[PDB]
């Protein structure tokens, strides 16, 4: 939303400052009013005042102790429920307004650090910052060691943020974090992985815990390095916008422990290939316990790659298997049909599929004549009161 | 025993498991279809195309 927004739009700014004086001071003047005034916003405007509301106080987070939060929070409604529910105390009174300026100095008196750099930040510049952090390769075997570059600049709507780190995972090893810098033509390198050689022999040596895995498919020729990432935990407003090899993105797709890489990888992966080992990990990250809303787009990107598979269906019409091999009601002799609820995996991930498969179309006249006459199959089977659940929205996406 | 003897006849299994629910959901396809016709023609109708 904020992202999208701000770059329709301009910034979401948290004054402080007035146009005192019959001033203006408003770059976020692109449409409208805001300095000392409600009713002169949008509801777009005011929806992502509440969401960059949100995610300020992740920044909050970010430098600040929760259990720290919990004080300052005790402490502003202690003394406001002390200075309510009493003779009035004249001239004594208006503690309950517990405006920025105090507020912050609360904070500070419960932690001061630098968070008027924060402020002035994200509170006083209402902008978004994407990222050109450009990877490069060494020890590729390379004489320099694991370096990658530090970029940005897009204007328009743009914002320059410098000090931060930087979360990269090894092939079996340690999240790597690297600081960030102003002046933003910048050059990095990382905390080295060992020399990860024989890896047939080291097979796992320890990825997050005991998690198993082995793949050789990958560049693994001088490939040590796994996945980029900057601020896992979603620090900084950003859209980040880099490169690495294809199959560090679906092997990510085939665990991560981030949603957030999940599906960042499955927009990535959305864009531009089209193998069908692309479409083999789909379909494994799509058949576990992993999450709901990931397999929901997941599905889109089988709608999008095998629409890319015009010249080259190579696999199958796509995703009836996945009906197929996922759903047995009485071992399900060609057809899935009946009461597949009370399993909320399963719910969500019948209502949407159908719609993706809706989508799966080749260049003849775009041809989902198996999947009409599928889908119009699926409509015929519904459930009596078995199910407890009132057959509704699968109707309504089915209908979709 | 084509004189003498006898036996029993049931003669209805019918078990034919997909083909029975499909012939259940069949109809239930049919029931829907039968009330929209008459309902269709029965109320106030506004149509697709003109005068369908």
């Amino acid at each position: 939303k904020i992202v999208a927004y701000e770059l329709k739009t301009g910034g979401v700014l948290l004054h402080p400052i007035f146009g005192g004086g019959k001033e203006k001071d408003n770059p976020a003047s692109h449409l409208h009013f805001s300095i000392k005034h409600p009713h002169t916003l949008s509801w777009e405007y005011y929806s992502m005042f509440q969401c960059k509301a949100h995610l300020v106080m992740r920044l909050i987070e970010n430098r600040i102790s929760m259990e720290f939060m919990l004080q300052v929070f005790n402490k502003l409604l202690s003394l406001a429920s002390t200075a309510s529910s009493q003779k009035f105390q004249s001239h004594m009174w208006s503690q309950m307004l517990v405006s920025t300026s105090g507020f912050l100095k609360s904070i500070s008196n419960v932690s001061g650090k630098d968070i008027q750099p924060l402020i002035k930040q994200w509170v006083d510049q209402s902008g978004v910052v994407k990222f050109y952090g450009s990877f490069a390769f060494n020890r590729k075997r390379n004489v320099l060691e694991l370096e990658i570059k530090q970029d940005y600049t897009s204007p328009g709507t743009q914002k320059y943020v410098g000090p931060l780190k930087v979360t990269v995972q090894e092939l079996d090893g340690s999240f790597n974090h690297t600081l960030q810098i102003e002046e933003n033509s910048l050059k990095h390198d990382i905390p080295c992985h060992s020399k990860s050689r024989r890896n047939k022999k080291k097979k796992i040596p320890l990825m997050n815990g005991e998690e198993v895995d082995m793949d050789l498919s990958a560049m693994d020729a001088d490939s040590p390095l796994l996945w980029i990432r900057i601020d896992p935990d979603m620090s900084v407003l950003r859209k980040v916008e880099f490169e690495q090899a294809d199959f560090m993105w679906q092997y990510q797709l085939r665990y991560e422990r981030d949603v957030v890489a999940q599906q960042e990888s499955i927009l990535a992966l959305e864009k531009f290939p089209t193998p069908a080992s692309r479409l083999a990990l789909t379909d494994i990250l799509e058949q576990e316990q992993c999450f709901y809303r990931v397999r929901m787009s997941a599905c889109f990107c089988l709608a999008k790659i095998a629409n890319s598979m015009v010249s080259t269906w190579t696999g199958p019409p796509a995703m009836k298997s996945l009906f197929t091999r996922m759903f047995c009601c009485k071992s399900c002799p060609n057809i899935v049909k009946t009461n597949n609820f009370m399993s909320f995996q399963s719910y969500f991930l019948q209502k949407t599929m159908p719609v993706a498969m809706a989508l799966l179309r080749d260049v003849h006249n775009l041809c989902p004549k198996e999947v009409l006459t599928f889908i119009l199959d699926l409509i015929k089977y519904n459930d009596n009161r078995k199910n407890k659940f009132s057959d509704n929205y699968y109707r309504a996406e089915m209908i979709d | 025993x084509x004189x003498x003897x006898x036996x029993x006849x049931x003669x209805x299994x019918x078990x034919x498991y997909q083909v029975l629910r499909e012939k259940a959901a069949s109809q239930r396809r049919d029931v829907e279809r039968a009330l929209t016709r008459f309902m269709a023609k029965t109320g106030e109708t506004q149509s697709l195309f003109k005068d369908d």
